[PDB]
C-alpha cells in the first residue's frame, strides 16, 4: 500500500508521428513519484469469496500487473454497476477480448476451480472484439482514460527479468478507441500483484525518436530541473 | 518557427483549420470564426513585422 | 519608374481532387429488413446500429418504392449516432396517416409519429408476399387500441380494442381483433393492397455519433499538386513515397512548426509525405515606362 | 429556415437568401384563414431537385426527377414528382401550422 | 458612341436592373 517511486504510464497522446523532436504537451497523465496503492489486500485469496473494493475512477487511471497466471480477467467501469445504469464490461481469454457495454446487475466473481459462467444481462448495447487478438514473465500496464464520451484504452506487455518493475522507460501505445458515451465513476478489478494509479492533469515534455517512438519524458511540474527543461523545452540546460 | 506555430492556435475558435470551420458551421457562424482566426493571424503578422 | 517591383505571388495550383477513406466493412442490416422472407411486425422492430456503414442506395434500387418521402433531404446519405428502424405491413388507404400530426384510426391506436422527427417513411407494394387472399401471419401491427397512443408508444405491448356494450379484457363481443384479415388479404389487388412499410426515424443524436453513409474514395494520385481528404485531414500538396518509419497506430506526422507533413494512405496503408506546391514571390524588372514597355 | 445562412428543404430547393442579405423577413400565423378541414393541397413545396438553389432564383420546373440508376417518363418507382403538396388542416400543431 | 473602331476609350453607364431571377445559361440575337 501507498507505494512511490513510480516514474511511468506516459503514453502516446495522440496517432502524430513526429521524429527527432521534443513535443511539450498538456494532458492527463499519471505524475512521477505519484502515490500509488499497491493491492496484500487483495493479493492471493485475499479477500476474494468474501469482499472485493471498488476504486474511483477519477478522470482516468493507470493499471499494471506482474502476474503471469493470468488470475486479472478484466474490469467493470460504470455508477451503479446494479443494472440501474449502463456499464462497460472488458473481458480478456487466451483468443477473445470481448467488450461490452450494457446494463449489468452483477458478474461472476463476488479454488479458482471455474469461471466465465456470468450471470445475466439485457438491453444490451455495444459489442467490440479481439483488437489485440490475445489482450515468460511480462509485465502488462494499461492506461483507461473516459473523456468526450470516448473510452480509451492504451497499453503495453514488455518481458521482465523476474525483478518488480525493471528500469527503463517505455511509453504505452494506444490499443483501442470506442464511443461509448456513458458516465464513468467507479470501477472494478475481477479476479478468476496488481497496482492502481490515477491521471491527473499535466505537463509533460516527450522525447521522439528518429523512429517516430516515445524514448524519454519530463514531469513539467516535479522539480525545479524539470520546469527549466519545459521552459527551454530540452533535455539538456 | 513561431511565426508558422501561430497557425495551430485557435485564439477561441472551435478549430484552427479553416477547412474544418466551413465544412461543420453554416456560413454565418464560419464566418466569425474565420474572422476571430483572421484578426489572430493579423496580430501575429504585426508582432513578427514589428 | 525604372527598377524592380514585389506584386503578387505565384501558386501552382492542383489539377485534381482525391479523396482517400479506408475499405468500406460490411453494411447495415437493411437488406435483411427489406429482403426478407417474412416481413416484421410492430412489435419485431430493429435497433439498427453502430459496422453499420448505412448506404441507402441499396434500398432504392432493391424494391420500387412507391410513397417514400424524407423529412430531410431523402438524397442526402449524410451523423445520427442511432438508427431506429420501424417496419409494419399496412393498407394502401392508410400509408398516408403514417406521418406527424396525422390522425385518422391508425397512428392514434397503432404507431404515432411525432413531430419533428427525420421520417423517411417508405412503402412498396407487397402483394407477392400476400398473394393468397386468406391472411398472413408476419406483419401484423394494431389495427384498433382501447385509447390514443403517445408517440413512439410501446409497440412490443400489444392489445385488442375494448370495445362493447360493457367492459372488455381485450377479446370478446364487438371487441376489435387486430388479427382479422384487415389489410393482408389483398382482394383487389390496388388500394387497399396491404403495402411493405418501412419507417426509419433517424432522430437520435447523442454523445457516440456513430452510423453514418458511406465515404467514397477516389484512386491515389502521386507525384502531382493535388488537393486531399485523408479521413478528415484536408489540405494542398504533392504526394510522394516516403522513407518515414510510422508506428502501426499512428496516422499521420507534423513538423518541429505542428505542419502536417506526412499521411497514411487508409487503404495500402503506404507512408506518404507532402511537400507543399511551389509557390514564391513575383518580382516585375522594368525599364520604366517613360523609356520601354519591356519587362523581365 | 427563412434567414441569412439557413439550410432546408425550402432554404436549398425553394426560396434562399444570400449570405450577404439586408432585409426583413415578417411572419404570422396565418392557420385561420390557409387550413381547409378537408386540406389545403393548393400549396406545393419543392423536395426533389438536382441542385441547390442560388439566391433569389425562382425554379418552377415540374419535371420529372429520378433519383435511381435509369431514368423513366411519368411516374416511376424511382420517379418521383419534384413537388410535394402539404394538406393543412385546423388540427395540426403549431409546427405544422401555415404560415404567411 | 456617335463620334471602323477608333480605339478610343469609353465607359458604359447603368442603364436598367430587372428582377428576372433566372438561370440565362444561353442567349439568342434577334434580327429582323
Ligand atoms: C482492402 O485493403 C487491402 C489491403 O489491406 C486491399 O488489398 C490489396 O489490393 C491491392 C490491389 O488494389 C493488391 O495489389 C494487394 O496485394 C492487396 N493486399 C491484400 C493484403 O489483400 C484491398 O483491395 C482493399 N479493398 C477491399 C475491398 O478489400
Ligand atoms: C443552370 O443551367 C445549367 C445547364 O442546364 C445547369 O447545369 C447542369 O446541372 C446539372 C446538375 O446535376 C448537371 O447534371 C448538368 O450536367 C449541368 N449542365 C451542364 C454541365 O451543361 C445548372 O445547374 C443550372 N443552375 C441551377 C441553379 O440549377
Ligand atoms: C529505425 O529502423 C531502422 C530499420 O532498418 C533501423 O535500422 C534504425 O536503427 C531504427 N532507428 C532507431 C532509432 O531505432
Amino acid at each position: 500500500q501507498s507505494y512511490t517511486n513510480f516514474t511511468r504510464g506516459v503514453y502516446y497522446p495522440d496517432k502524430v508521428f513526429r521524429s527527432s523532436v521534443l513535443h511539450l504537451t498538456q494532458d492527463l497523465f499519471l505524475p512521477f513519484f505519484s502515490n500509488v496503492t499497491w493491492f496484500a489486500i487483495s493479493g492471493t485469496n485475499g479477500t476474494k469469496r468474501f469482499d472485493n473494493p471498488v476504486l474511483p475512477f477519477n478522470d482516468g487511471v493507470y493499471f499494471a500487473s506482474t502476474e503471469k497466471s493470468n488470475i486479472i480477467r478484466g474490469w467493470i467501469f460504470g455508477t451503479t454497476l446494479d443494472s440501474k445504469t449502463q456499464s462497460l464490461l472488458i473481458v480478456n481469454n487466451a483468443t477473445n477480448v470481448f467488450i461490452k457495454v450494457c446494463e449489468f446487475q452483477f458478474c461472476n466473481d463476488p479454488m479458482e476451480s471455474e469461471s466465465g459462467v456470468y450471470s445475466s444481462a439485457n438491453n444490451c448495447t455495444f459489442e467490440y472484439v479481439s483488437q489485440p487478438f490475445l489482450m515468460f514473465k511480462n509485465l502488462r500496464e494499461f492506461v483507461f482514460k473516459n473523456i468526450d464520451g470516448y473510452f480509451k484504452i492504451y497499453s503495453k506487455h514488455t518481458p521482465i527479468i523476474g525483478r518488480d518493475f525493471p528500469q527503463g522507460f517505455s511509453a504505452l501505445e494506444p490499443l483501442v478507441d470506442l464511443p461509448i458515451g456513458i458516465n464513468i465513476t467507479r470501477f472494478q478489478t475481477l479476479l478468476a500483484d496488481y497496482y492502481v494509479g490515477y491521471l491527473q492533469p499535466r505537463t509533460f515534455l516527450l522525447k521522439y525518436n528518429e523512429n517516430g517512438t516515445i524514448t524519454d519524458a519530463v514531469d513539467c511540474a516535479l522539480d525545479p530541473l524539470s520546469e527549466t527543461k519545459c521552459t527551454l523545452k530540452s533535455f539538456t540546460v | 518557427n513561431t511565426l508558422v506555430k501561430q497557425l495551430s492556435s485557435k485564439f477561441g475558435a472551435i478549430s484552427s483549420v479553416l477547412n474544418d470551420i466551413l465544412s461543420r458551421l453554416d456560413p454565418p457562424e464560419a464566418e466569425v470564426q474565420i474572422d476571430r482566426l483572421i484578426t489572430g493571424r493579423l496580430q501575429s503578422l504585426q508582432t513578427y513585422v514589428t | 519608374e525604372k527598377g524592380i517591383y514585389q506584386t503578387s505571388n505565384f501558386r501552382v495550383q492542383p489539377t485534381e481532387s482525391i479523396v482517400r477513406f479506408p475499405n468500406v466493412t460490411n453494411l447495415c442490416p437493411f437488406h435483411e429488413v427489406f429482403n426478407a422472407t417474412r416481413f416484421a411486425s410492430v412489435y419485431a422492430w430493429n435497433r439498427t446500429r453502430i459496422n453499420c456503414v448505412a448506404d441507402y442506395s441499396v434500398l432504392y434500387n432493391f424494391a420500387p418504392f412507391f410513397a417514400f418521402k424524407c423529412y430531410g433531404v431523402s438524397p442526402t446519405k449524410l451523423c445520427f449516432t442511432n438508427v431506429y428502424a420501424d417496419s409494419f405491413v399496412i393498407k394502401g388507404n392508410e400509408v398516408s396517416q403514417i406521418a406527424p400530426g396525422q390522425t385518422g384510426n391508425i397512428a392514434d391506436y397503432n404507431y404515432k409519429l411525432p413531430d419533428d422527427f427525420t421520417g423517411c417513411v417508405i412503402a412498396w407494394n407487397s402483394n407477392k408476399l400476400d398473394s393468397k387472399h386468406s391472411g398472413n401471419y408476419d406483419y401484423w401491427y394494431r389495427s384498433f387500441r382501447k385509447s390514443k397512443l403517445k408517440p413512439f408508444e410501446r409497440d412490443i405491448s400489444t392489445e385488442i380494442y375494448q370495445a362493447g356494450n360493457k367492459p372488455c379484457k381485450g377479446k370478446g363481443p364487438n371487441c376489435y381483433f387486430p388479427l382479422q384479415s384487415y389489410g393482408f388479404r389483398p382482394t383487389y389487388g390496388v388500394g387497399h393492397q396491404p403495402y411493405r412499410v418501412v419507417v426509419l426515424s433517424f432522430e437520435l443524436l447523442h454523445a457516440p455519433a456513430t452510423v453514418c453513409g458511406p465515404k467514397k474514395s477516389t484512386n491515389l494520385v502521386k507525384n502531382k499538386c493535388v488537393n486531399f481528404n485523408f479521413n478528415g485531414l484536408t489540405g494542398t500538396g504533392v504526394l510522394t513515397k516516403s522513407n518515414k518509419k510510422f508506428l502501426p497506430f499512428q496516422q499521420f506526422g507534423r513538423d518541429i512548426v505542428d505542419t502536417t507533413d506526412a499521411v497514411r494512405d487508409p487503404q495500402t496503408l503506404e507512408i506518404l509525405d507532402i511537400t507543399p506546391c511551389s509557390f514564391g514571390g513575383v518580382s516585375v524588372i522594368t525599364p520604366g515606362t517613360n523609356t520601354s514597355n519591356q519587362v523581365a
